């Protein structure tokens, strides 16, 4: 069970990063 | 079981995206001295 | 003096389903015309939305050709598989319409290079037309994909292969993307939401400026092989940015002062272009200049010195002359329905520069990513092309880059 | 002109073709009799892609009904829009083979596969320009399955350049009916990859998800879930019944979104889809319909692409539109999400527009995005197939039928070659 | 345009914005069904602040109701336009804070904040362009005040650069309806300073002196509570739904009344507010509205500001008015009372005037002062905050879910350096 919660909060910050990049990508485009 | 390898792909993962995140933020860092 | 209009796929006909109307309603002169016509496509859904439609009895029943399968967005299918069916029951038409000619100016095709009937069969009507005539002119109003806005995905792989055929087979070449039409019905005409419709009207109303010079008597007149002289110097050098003025609304149009000085400035800011490219990075290598209606002699020769005279925009080293100018006497036509209000007077500009060298150096690039990784292409080439013409085709896209910065210099 | 001729399947099949027949019926507006009494002329001329005029009006299906269990049959004849079938289209075996799928695949399928042959030939034939047969079955059960999966593989050897949809449900193990899913599943996809045209993949834990979260439902019996499905189906070929401003027929998306020829598993979406009691709380516009799209809480499968990364999508549009507005829409979306697309692919979104909504509504919308977040089911399946085969746990029942463990050996070969193809291209 | 997202949180926040919404939507001739009913052309040009367009005049609230007992949501369902509320912006916990502060900010917060954040940015790009966000609360209560503050903090964060109003009640030994008020108000307050752009103090006390002296009722229910918050709310965002001679947008008003950061803490009044029995004796002139606006028994505070000093102040006119008498009467009442007034500061007073009058009434007024007499209540709520945590009364339900002492100390700190900062600058 230990492992699963592993699992859930791992893909969860893996989102939230994925998230962040995408915003920097889009301001990236805007600025250039 | 397969959960233990499961870690390991996202720790990789998740540790290279920071890699990229830092990079974007000098990119974008550079770009405003500029304009 | 007549010139007939050929129609490919489900962009063409659509555009002459809107460029009929026009010249059914806008009328001896009617000879040009009445139609000399022929909508041909795979797909039978947009042709017998015709035959059904209100122009029902216009059309005769022949000349609305209509296949049994759509070529489905591939350039090969649309090509090889199914076009040598279809094309050679299309054109062996089309040489009776011109029997029925007799002092044929020309052909006109309207096609979307973006798919697979419009481009594909094309270029496969655009060969036999070429080796069966030769000397007659064939001016082709493509529509190529604009940069970031994007209906298919496949439309890089399509627009390289009919591109390799457009060089050497049309001889005047008028760019038209998607894009820029949007952003000019929503910049001039202010329509925030457009659809295919709206654009179709006026890209009529750019072919019925052209053509005019035939069917009316002007103070100047010019005829289709006059654009041929006056706007390629070179003879693979045939793509030309369009533009029109005034695009207005019904009631801006009278609010404002439209005169022969600032529609001559408003062809020329790239706000106004038909296609999605800056021409302030280019050099104007021609500019020709129709005008239609109320237009003496005076304010259009005092007009094209104001732009020579102004450093906004640059000529070629080659050009003092650099000008074409055409005057018609019959101001244009509306269409119920329509949001073009009338006017005394109006401009249709054709020029040719090197801005569009910058499309195809964009245009590069996407087919290149997805080619290297060969995505796609297994489709393209079960239908019956090999890797040969994909490298071939994107070499002669590499050479034609060289090209326009050689001449530019 | 082009035709579509359908087959069904099983069970399953049998049960969501009735609620698939019942909706084209009444979009044509024939009655349940089968004679045509519909309003507007649109309607008429293009019925011939999915009936025939037999005589005196009566336009009958062009389907197929099989299986080889009579419960579904006799309860297929006696619902509404049951007797509007031919007796001779239910082709029908008489044992059984019940979730075994060597008995639908080696033994009993060996019987009637013969029959149907039969009759989707001469109902093949009797149409002029074919443009695909259409099929409705399951990857759990074993006359659904292996019998379906049998014929694919037979038709296509027939007719190889005629298009091929597969309207496929998979086994999850959040909603396990039967033990032997694992071992039915990755032998039915072994043949899937090499005979199918293109597979819309579906489950039933993103179905009772999606009548439990967005529809709110209380009671989901299967008619609601093959209600959906079915929505899912009649938008996937709405362009050829219907015109519009922009034509996609079926190997028009099939090209859009294939890049390379394995790479033909889709998940599926259907918008709007929103509960009784808001209705009326809602606009009708482009960017809700697109908010609803792109959820990912709204595939119509088990597993959610942000996951990974989509390869291509696809949105078919109905209703009285602007196309600036479904361009701009899509190309928002692809520059926001920047991470979730590929990069070497530009223009991930195929696009079109037909003039005609569903009945009932003002606009609607279907999504097909082949993505790479797929593969976690084929790992989620091939974990359970070896926990299994690791120690030949109901073996037997398929060994004495025909197959030798090298045909087991070979679906986890075909399952992990395939894993690591979508792994590769992520 | 300018746009306003509004978002209620708690029992308290929850009458507060009831009453509100049937306020505004009856001044836009919106009635309960949701339909445009109204006759004004000037009605229709202003409702892209407040509402949304569903379909065939169905106006929608740009509201989000959010709380942790279902009593609440019920009452609101069965009240009067309470069928206009979209049910999905009802997002909602189910376990209950009950008047813990820990509990609304640790415990449940950290699984119902998520959600309610989801529903606010899908209602911020919704629409343009954002003015600004509009929360009502309570100090006192848990889930108002821990949960609302923690929605403060996560917002501000997410969009630095928009304006924010929050309207808090705030507890008094007077008025204790729960018996860890300090605990709580002292904690919320700490989170008010560093997070909220300007805040709008209230308190259950005046508003029951309101109603005795100037209302004169019999039986003041809580639904004249709120009808005299929901009138005061109208008045204050009037100027960018209706135009008028000087409009003052709300960060027009920020920026004139907040002379340093940490200074954002108001005391607001409305006018008139009179009996009926004495309603029928009045006049309707700007001399009246004045000299009614600036009484000390009609603030909604129990701050009395003569004992202290104005800082700065401000009046929202509406109604057909002639600006000339708008300035010179704010000229009168600070030159003959010069000392209550700020001395570094000349023209302390903000006027506008908008040329829309409420119904009901010819000309109505909206004061909004920024006095210093406020630390009175930070003085009166830290001795009873002091009183029980010198002696760590009701300690061990705030400490045992995750809060430790060092919290109770800065946060004390911190409210004793704010008084102490408002009496230097006084
Ligand atoms: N201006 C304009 N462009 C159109 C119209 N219809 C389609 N297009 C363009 O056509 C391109 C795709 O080709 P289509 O004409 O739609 O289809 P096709 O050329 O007949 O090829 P198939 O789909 O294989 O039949 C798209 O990129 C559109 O931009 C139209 O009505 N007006
Ligand atoms: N959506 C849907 N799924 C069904 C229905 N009937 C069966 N299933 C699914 O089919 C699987 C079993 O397939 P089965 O009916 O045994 O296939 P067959 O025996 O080969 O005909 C189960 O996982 C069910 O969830 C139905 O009417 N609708
Ligand atoms: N003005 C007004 N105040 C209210 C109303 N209902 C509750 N309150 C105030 O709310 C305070 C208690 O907060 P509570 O409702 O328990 O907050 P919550 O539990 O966090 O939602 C009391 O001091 C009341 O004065 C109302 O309808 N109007
Ligand atoms: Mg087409």
């Amino acid at each position: 069970e230990a492992q699963q919660n592993d699992i859930k909060a791992l893909r969860r910050e893996l989102e939230l990063k994925k998230a962040k990049l995408n915003e920097l990508h889009e301001d990236v485009r805007r600025k250039e | 079981p397969f959960a233990q390898a499961l870690i390991n792909r996202l720790q990789d993962e998740g540790d290279m995206l920071a890699r990229k995140i830092v990079l974007e933020m000098r990119k974008t860092k550079m770009l405003d001295q500029q304009l | 003096r007549e010139v007939i209009s050929i129609h490919i796929g489900q962009a063409g006909i659509q555009v002459g389903n809107a460029c009929w109307e026009l010249y059914c309603l806008e009328h001896d002169a009617f000879n040009t015309f009445f139609p000399r016509c022929i909508f041909l496509d795979l797909e039978p859904t947009v042709v017998d939305e015709v035959r059904t439609g209100t122009y029902r009895q216009l059309f005769h029943p022949e000349q609305l050709i209509s296949g049994k399968e759509d070529a489905a967005n591939n350039f090969a299918r649309g090509h090889y598989t199914i076009g040598k069916e279809i094309v050679d029951l299309a054109l062996d038409r089309i040489r009776k319409l011109a029997d029925n000619c007799t002092g044929l100016q020309g052909f006109l095709v309207f096609n979307a290079v973006g798919g697979g009937t419009g481009s594909g069969l094309g270029s496969l009507l655009l060969e036999r037309l070429s080796v069966d005539y030769g000397k007659k002119s064939k001016l082709g109003f493509t529509v190529y994909p604009s940069p970031q806005v994007s209906t298919a995905v496949v439309e890089p792989y399509n627009s390289v292969l009919s591109t390799h055929s457009l060089l050497e087979h049309t001889d005047v070449a008028v760019m038209l993307d998607n894009e820029a039409i949007y952003d000019i019905c929503r910049r001039s005409l202010d329509i925030e939401r457009p659809t295919y419709t709206n654009l179709n009207r006026l890209i009529a109303q750019v072919i019925s400026s052209l053509t005019a010079s035939l069917r009316f008597d002007g103070a100047l007149n010019v005829d289709i092989t006059e654009f041929q002289t006056n706007l390629v110097p070179y003879p693979r050098i045939h793509f030309m940015l369009s533009s029109y003025a005034p695009i207005i609304s019904a009631e801006k149009a009278y609010h404002e002062q439209l005169s022969v000085a600032e529609i001559t400035n408003a062809a020329f800011e790239p706000a106004s272009m038909m296609v999605k490219c800056d021409p302030r990075h280019g050099k104007y290598m021609a500019c020709c200049l129709m005008y239609r209606g109320d237009v003496v002699p005076k304010d259009v020769n005092a007009s094209v010195a104001t732009i020579k005279t102004k450093r906004t925009i640059q000529f070629v080293d080659w050009c003092p002359t650099g000008f074409k100018c055409g005057i018609n006497y019959q101001p244009p036509t509306v269409v119920p329905g329509g949001d073009l209000a009338k006017v005394q007077r109006a401009v249709c500009m054709i020029s040719n520069s090197t801005a569009i060298g910058e499309i195809f150096s964009r245009l590069d690039h996407k087919f290149d990513l997805m080619y290297a990784k060969r995505a796609f292409v297994h489709w393209y080439v079960g239908e019956g092309m090999e890797e040969g013409e994909f490298s071939e085709a994107r070499e002669d896209l590499a050479a034609l880059e060289k090209d326009f910065e050689e001449v530019g210099a | 002109m082009r035709e579509i001729v359908h087959i069904q399947g099983g069970q399953c099949g049998n049960q969501i073709g009735a609620k698939f027949w019942e909706v084209v019926s009444d979009e044509h507006g024939i009655d349940p009799t089968g004679t045509y009494h519909g309003d507007s002329d649109l309607q008429l001329e293009r019925i011939n892609v999915y009936f025939n005029e037999a005589t005196g009006g009566r336009y009958v299906p062009r389907a197929i009904l099989m299986d080889l269990e009579p419960g579904t049959m006799d309860s297929v004849r006696s619902g509404p829009y049951g007797q509007i079938f031919r007796p001779d289209n239910f082709v029908f075996g008489q044992t059984g083979a019940g979730n075994n799928w060597a008995k639908g695949h080696y033994t009993e399928g060996a019987e009637l596969i013969d029959s149907v042959l039969d009759v989707v030939r001469k109902e093949a034939e009797s149409c002029d320009c074919l443009q695909g047969f259409q099929v409705c079955h399951s990857l759990g059960g074993g006359t659904g399955s292996g019998m379906g999966t049998l014929l694919i593989s037979k038709i296509r050897e027939e007719y190889p350049d005629r298009m091929m949809l597969t309207f496929s449900v998979v086994p999850s193990p959040k909603v396990s009916d039967t033990v032997v899913e694992p071992y039915n599943a990755t032998l039915s996809v072994h043949q899937l990859v090499e005979n199918a045209d293109e597979c819309m993949v579906l489950d039933n834990e993103a179905l009772y998800d999606i009548c439990f979260r967005t529809l709110k439902l209380t009671t989901p019996t299967f008619g609601d879930l093959n209600h959906l499905i079915s929505a899912v189906m009649s938008g996937i070929t709405c362009c050829l019944r219907f015109p519009g401003q922009l034509n996609a027929d079926l190997r028009k998306l099939a090209v859009n979104l294939i890049p390379f020829p394995r790479l033909h598993f889709f998940m599926v979406g259907f918008t709007p889809l929103t509960s009784r009691g808001s209705q009326q709380y809602r606009a009708l516009t482009v960017p809700e319909l697109t908010q609803q799209m792109w959820d990912a809480k709204n595939m119509m499968c088990a597993a959610d692409p942000r996951h990974g990364r989509y390869l291509t999508a696809s949105a078919l549009f109905r209703g009285r539109m602007s196309t600036k507005e479904v361009d701009e829409q899509m190309l928002n979306v692809q520059n926001k999400n920047s991470s979730y697309f590929v990069e070497w692919i530009p223009n991930n979104v195929k696009s079109s527009v037909c003039d005609i909504p569903p009945k009932g509504l003002k606009m609607s919308a279907t999504f097909i995005g082949n993505s790479t977040a797929i593969q976690e089911m084929f790992k989620r399946v091939s974990e359970q197939f070896t926990a299994m085969f690791r120690r030949k746990a109901f073996l037997h029942w398929y060994t004495g039928e025909g197959m030798d463990e090298m045909e087991f050996t070979e679906a986890e070969s075909n399952m992990n070659d395939l894993v690591s193809e979508y792994q590769q291209y992520q």
